[PDB]
């Protein structure tokens, strides 16, 4: 579950 | 001599068909052009000198119009993007990279800069500043044995117009073109000049702002241990740009997260979480939570490296936004650890903190930290300690948060509230 | 910004 910048 | 010229009269000089009346004109252009407040760069515009501006470029039998009209055309193209496709649309891309070549080093240098602002406007004309064919002679300049024989502001110059066609998204720069920077970017990435650092680190924290392809693109030049070490260095202007492109490169898959991992990145995080610069402390929390949204393995590296009780510090006590970053980074935590590593949360102290954020009016950090509790909760569940929990929760005013929070105006929030009540509160 | 005015 990776967020972006 | 050329100090405090009328617009109306550099028109007149530069229309005067005498070379020398034109080059004096120029410059006092160039000056006005230069003043630190408010240069007259649309009167310029409005007068039609880009055109003159232009043609003075190829004048290759006056070298010191070249170097005014370059710097003249350098500022107006500094200024807003109506001011910079002026200066394109007056065919001044092509001339600059033809000045590239030119054996007076402060003219190239000068059409250095031109180009750094021209691609620096936005994606479409930095693609037009790459199908022009700039990279081959940008590239070129620093085609040396060791940076260390140029001119210091030259190299400067060149390693930010270099990160100015590494920038900016939809869409990223070509391919190809990325791919025939990056070995001279590493170079400059290696180099001991502060300001060389801090743009090559930029650039990379441009081109790693992507999908996982491009991020592997970067990763597989090598690059990593070089971030980790300037991600320690003392300058914030280069701390800012290591810690954006190290925190971009753990948005990526789990090997290329590893990597950053291995290069030792996470023993400089204690410093990182209590940085007095706000936005370090922000985005080290926001890599933090990428680095916890990964494998158990890895979740393992962030507890051996003590980072636990520096998240429970941000959770405590930070600005806000850190604080949002910190409440992902224990959500994504309970979400992929195992039942001892969340365990090993709790002891810690994350529950209290956890409980005095349910006050805050993000909806969104209401969410995550709902979801953290559930989370919790079920590692409760698997040990029968759920009782324990619940103790924890109503002990420092959690509960009367989340009996409270069934009332909410979001209903995910009202639905996460009652469901924790039914369950563990009753 | 990313652009530079020369000074």
């Amino acid at each position: 579950v990776k967020r972006r910048q | 001599g050329t100090v405090n010229w009328s617009v109306e009269d550099i028109v007149k000089g530069i229309n005067s068909n005498n070379l020398e009346s034109q080059l004096q004109a120029t410059q006092a252009a160039r000056k006005l052009l230069s003043r630190e407040k408010q240069p007259p760069i649309d009167n310029i515009i409005r007068a039609g000198l880009i055109p003159k501006f232009v043609s003075f470029l190829g004048k290759t039998d006056c070298s010191p119009i070249q170097f005014e009209s370059a710097w003249a055309l350098t500022n107006i193209a500094s200024g807003t993007s109506e001011q910079t496709k002026a200066v394109v649309d007056g065919g001044a891309i092509p001339a600059f990279i033809s000045l590239l070549a030119s054996p007076h080093a402060h003219i190239s240098e000068q059409a250095v800069w031109a180009l750094g602002n021209i691609a620096g406007d936005g994606s479409a004309f930095r693609d037009l500043v790459i199908k022009h064919g700039a990279i081959d002679p940008l590239l070129a300049l620093l085609a040396v044995p060791d940076l260390s024989t140029l001119a210091c502001g030259y190299l400067r110059n060149l390693t930010w117009t270099l990160s100015n066609l590494c920038r900016n998204k939809n869409p990223a720069p070509p391919l190809d073109a990325v791919e025939q920077i990056l070995p001279t970017l590493v170079r400059l990435l290696h180099h001991n000049d502060p300001e060389v650092l801090a743009d090559s680190c930029w650039a990379i924290s441009y081109l790693t702002d992507g999908p996982n392809e491009r991020i592997e693109m970067v990763v597989k030049k090598g690059v990593v241990p070089q971030l980790v070490k300037l991600l320690g260095a003392t300058e914030l202007p280069i701390v800012t740009p290591a810690l954006r492109a190290i925190g971009n490169i753990v948005t990526g898959t789990d090997e290329q997260t590893q990597k950053v991992i291995d290069a030792g990145a996470l023993a400089v995080f204690p410093s990182l979480l209590t940085n007095p610069k706000t936005n370090i402390q922000k985005e080290a929390t926001w890599t933090m939570s990428n680095i916890t949204a990964g494998r158990q393995d890895q979740i393992q590296q962030v507890v051996n490296h003590g980072l636990v009780p520096f998240l429970v510090g941000v959770l405590s006590k930070a600005d806000f936004k850190t604080q949002k970053e910190a409440a992902w980074a224990i959500t994504n935590y309970t979400s992929g650890g195992t039942v001892e590593q969340i365990v090993y949360l709790v002891h810690c102290g994350i529950i209290e903190p956890l409980m005095n954020l349910l006050s805050a009016k993000d909806t969104k950090i209401i969410q995550v930290i709902l979801d953290a509790i559930s989370n919790i909760f079920q590692a409760a569940e698997k040990l029968g300690e759920t009782e324990k929990l619940s103790i924890m929760i109503e002990e420092c005013g959690g509960l009367d948060k989340i009996e409270a929070l069934q009332r909410h105006e979001n209903e995910s929030v009202t639905k996460a509230s009652l469901n924790l009540i039914e369950k563990y509160f009753s």
